[PDB]
């Protein structure tokens, strides 16, 4: 089925009056409003709140306001804050009980490419969830090209009952992940100065790994059959995999076993760890989960095999 | 590099000889050469004697080591630039004939004025 | 005024120039106790040095002297006898690599041939002490000769690390500070004081054309 | 702040007052200031927020004839992570000390992300003695920020110098940066630990050390904590 039956497009153009852009906004939220009054959960996309954010400026312009920040007017922070919170799960208004919500998901035009601009700075205030840019990723063509140092998300915690009661490791792996990425990219930020030749055979394993997981789980191509959308079984299996191959190899070092000799020896388990993501979802939650199992499996052999 | 032995071109004939007992040089069938030079001190031209420092530390790939026992001027001139890229030519001074004084050791020298 | 980079003032360069100020901050502290660390084993290095030059003279003496032992035992000359048996080294320096402080110190290992000891197969039985002792004597000048090559090794990434350090010393950081000077105290100031200028022209001229229409309703009340 | 006041200095209770988001509040008084017509000062913020602040601040501390006592912990984001932005500066300048919480530590999965080398209680030394928690209490401090901070350092050389190539004091330090941050500073969101409970695991954290370097503890009650 189209996806246009369950969608409403609110199309607001920069050439049309300043007014209709600060408009397109509340009309978009309001109709959020109504779908999530049915007991529906609905998610509303904002193309560019930052537009919005000119449009207020320049209405205030027009109105000889006196501007707080960058000539946005003060109550810019406001005005987000009365649009965003219009967003969290509710019961809805009336009888019958039901329940709907509204998943705002507002996009953000950076200003010269940091977060000084003013709204981002108010929208920080705000959101709950902040999926950050990188132009270091994003030059390199690393996509989705996420800043995983500043970005951020503060709904974790109210995940762990979702987690406990279908993945249970999930935090614990989602938390070993960004350990991993936070302590690589110190690393690296001091062998670019420095170099990896005086690194211990851990801080190697760690550089490793962290690159793996930048280049093969991090990275999403968007456009191909088998990763367009990964579905949340295939990811938490994806985390199993990487924090297996970084757990398994910190051991079997941290056993004497010299890095690069166990590297030549287990490409094969890294070339299966970073083709775990071609799996088509499509096959069922059950086949690629057996298959994941397979992979983890034979990490443990190959690994056990190369230590000795 | 490859493995090689001390070389005793610039060495006295009794070093030489102290090294070829212990063993310290290889044959070259290639070119019927070996791996350490004459060490004809008070017979050899000064500038052979540099052209067979300069062969076993320029020409020659092997790792191999080398011996300035007392060397003649011949090679205590060409010292003051032999000593760069000391991979896979080494320098040493050991005893000789003449008393192997620290004074005219270029690598302490060195290692003094770095002080 | 001073070394300069010469870049776009904005807040995202200032925010830029703030994180490299920084980063080359401690770079150069990193490496400056890095150097720290590899002065210190090139002082001991050229200790080892100073005093194993006595040592090895010592040693390679006592080497000569077993060696004209055995010519006495074998009557004349070891000589031309010895010299033939440069067919074969029963002595060499095996490569090595050892990480000493962080660099990659190309150190030889001596490393005997254990295949073949025949060059001192000749004569009287002495020459097998002469040979014992020449290879102990060799051993050690074999150490000399790894340690100078640490040395020499050392002194050229130390030489490099200083040199990189006293730059980031003095030209990188003491550029990029009056960089980010410019940038903020000057530029940003100035942009902030034309914002003020033209915000506070912009309230005098509301403040005069209301206080003209108080002024005009006060008139036509009073009228 | 009223409640905390009528609390503390008329029932005689000791009121600790959390302020948090106060630059939200800073936001809401630059809204204010603009809707006034009022021309904004540094970074957009009013010029005269400083004496805002220092109302809202320096309501607190303890009194003469009351037995009560006001306590402040505002809590503010920083903007783009700066202290040089107007609100921490000021808060700086009114408050006294400041607590940080890194985002650093918040990726490595510590919580709290307490950066404890940059945080600093200025008048901590009147909170801490013998009647007050343990006689201990600030020679631990001290050592703990002192091994905390070599620490770092040669976390920083572990990359550049090797593991090896550290000194003795450098290889106990990575291992007590280690237990530190993610047994010490890391504290369930619902683990209370009293401050005695606090400071026998900082001095369990310390048992590592030898006598000679552990040189920021006084002798008397080094001698009669570490050895036993």
């Amino acid at each position: 089925e189209p996806i246009m039956k369950r969608t409403t497009l609110v199309a607001n153009t920069s050439n049309m009056p300043v007014a209709a852009r600060e408009a397109s906004i509340y009309t978009g939220i309001t109709l959020a409003e109504y779908f999530r009054d049915q007991g529906k959960n609905v998610s509303m996309i904002a193309d560019s709140s930052s537009r919005w954010a000119e449009a207020l400026r320049e209405i205030s312009g027009r109105l000889g306001e006196m501007p707080a920040d960058q000539g946005f007017p003060a109550y810019l922070g406001a005005k987000l804050a009365s649009f965003y919170e219009r967003a969290g799960k509710a019961v809805a208004l009336g009888s019958p009980d039901r329940t709907g919500s509204v998943s705002i998901v507002a996009a953000v035009s950076p200003a010269g490419g940091d977060f000084s601009d003013p709204v981002t700075t108010a929208t920080l205030g705000i959101t709950q969830v902040f999926w950050g840019l990188d132009k270091k990723l994003a030059q390199r063509k690393h996509f989705p090209s996420i800043n995983t140092s500043v970005s951020y998300s503060k709904y974790t915690n109210v995940l762990n009952k979702f987690y406990d009661s279908n993945y249970p490791e999930f935090p614990v792996l989602r938390d070993r992940m960004k350990e991993i990425l936070s302590n690589a990219e110190e690393l690296e930020q001091v062998v670019q100065l420095v170099g990896k030749s005086a690194l211990s055979d851990s801080d190697k394993i760690t550089l490793d790994v962290a690159t793996l997981i930048k280049e093969d789980f991090l990275q999403q191509n968007g456009y191909s059959t088998y990763d367009a959308f990964c579905p949340i079984w295939k990811t938490f299996d994806m985390m199993r995999a990487f924090i297996s191959y970084h757990d398994e190899a910190q051991k079997a070092v941290a056993n004497g076993a010299n890095w690069s000799k166990l590297a030549d020896s287990t490409g094969d388990v890294k070339h299966a760890v970073s083709s775990s993501k071609f799996f088509e979802p499509s096959r069922g939650e059950k086949e690629v989960h057996g298959e994941f199992e397979k992979l983890l499996s034979t990490m443990q052999e190959r690994f056990a095999e190369s230590t000795d | 590099a490859e493995k090689r032995t001390l070389i005793a071109v610039i060495a006295d004939e009794d070093t030489t000889t102290g090294l070829l007992l212990a063993g310290i040089g290889q044959i070259t069938p290639e070119t019927q050469e070996k791996n350490f030079f004459v060490y004809q001190e008070g017979k050899t031209t000064k500038e052979e004697i540099t052209d067979k420092f300069n062969h076993f530390t320029e020409e020659r790939d092997d790792i191999a080591i080398l011996l300035i026992n007392q060397h003649i001027a011949e090679n205590i001139r060409a010292r003051v630039d032999s000593f760069t890229n000391a991979f896979p030519a080494i320098l040493e001074i050991p005893s000789k004939d003449h008393p192997y004084d620290p004074e005219k050791d270029s690598v302490l020298k060195r290692v003094r004025k770095l002080f | 005024s001073g070394n300069r980079e010469q870049v776009f003032p904005t807040r995202m360069t200032l925010g830029l120039m703030k994180t490299k100020l920084k980063g080359a901050n401690q770079g150069y502290s990193l490496l400056k106790r890095k150097s720290e660390a590899l002065t210190k084993r090139f002082r001991d290095i050229t200790k080892r040095i100073d005093d194993a030059k006595q040592k090895m003279g010592r040693v390679m003496q006592t080497a000569a002297f077993s060696l004209a032992e055995v010519s006495y035992a074998t009557g004349e000359n070891i000589g031309y006898q010895v010299q033939e048996s440069v067919s074969t080294a029963r002595f060499k320096v095996r490569a090595r690599q050892e990480n000493v402080s962080g660099v990659y110190l190309s150190q030889f290992e001596s490393y005997i041939d254990p295949e073949i000891n025949d060059f001192r197969l000749t004569g009287l039985g002495r020459g097998g002490q002469q040979v014992q002792r020449a290879k102990e004597i060799y051993s050690r000048a074999v150490e000399t000769l790894v340690e100078l090559a640490s040395l020499q090794t050392a002194f050229i990434i130390l030489d490099e690390v200083i040199k990189v350090t006293n730059r980031r010393v003095n030209a990188i950081e003491h550029v990029i500070i009056p960089r980010t000077e410019n940038t903020i105290a000057y530029i940003n100031s100035e942009l902030d004081e034309l914002d003020r200028e033209e915000f506070y022209r912009l309230k005098k001229v509301q403040e005069k054309k209301q206080n003209e229409t108080a002024k005009l309703d006060a008139e036509m009340k009073l009228k | 702040l009223t409640t905390a006041e009528y609390l503390a200095y008329q029932t005689e209770r000791h009121v600790l007052t959390i302020l948090t988001d106060m630059s939200s509040y800073a936001d809401a008084l630059r809204e204010v200031s603009a809707a006034r017509e009022e021309v904004p000062g540094r970074r957009g913020y009013p010029g005269y927020m400083y004496t805002d602040l220092s109302t809202i601040y320096e309501r607190a501390g303890r009194v003469e004839g009351r037995n009560g006592s006001i306590t402040q912990i505002p809590i503010l984001t920083m903007p783009n992570d700066d202290i040089t932005h107007p609100i921490p500066d000021l808060t700086g300048y009114i408050t006294e000390g400041q607590i940080f919480v890194d985002r650093q530590l918040h990726n490595k999965g510590i919580y709290p992300p307490i950066n404890v080398l940059p945080s600093l209680s200025r008048l901590m030394k009147s909170a801490i003695g013998e009647g007050m928690t343990r006689k201990d209490h600030g020679d631990v401090s001290n050592q703990l920020y002192a091994k905390y901070a070599i620490g770092k350092d040669a976390a920083a050389m572990k990359a550049v110098v090797g593991e090896e190539a550290l000194s003795i004091e450098d290889k106990l330090s990575l291992e007590f940066l280690e237990k530190f941050e993610k047994t010490f500073i890391t504290q369930g969101a619902y683990e209370d630990r009293t401050v005695f409970e606090s400071l026998d695991q900082a001095w369990s954290l310390l048992r590592i050390y030898p006598k000679e370097m552990l040189n920021r503890i006084s002798p008397k009650i080094l001698d009669e904590f570490y050895d036993r």
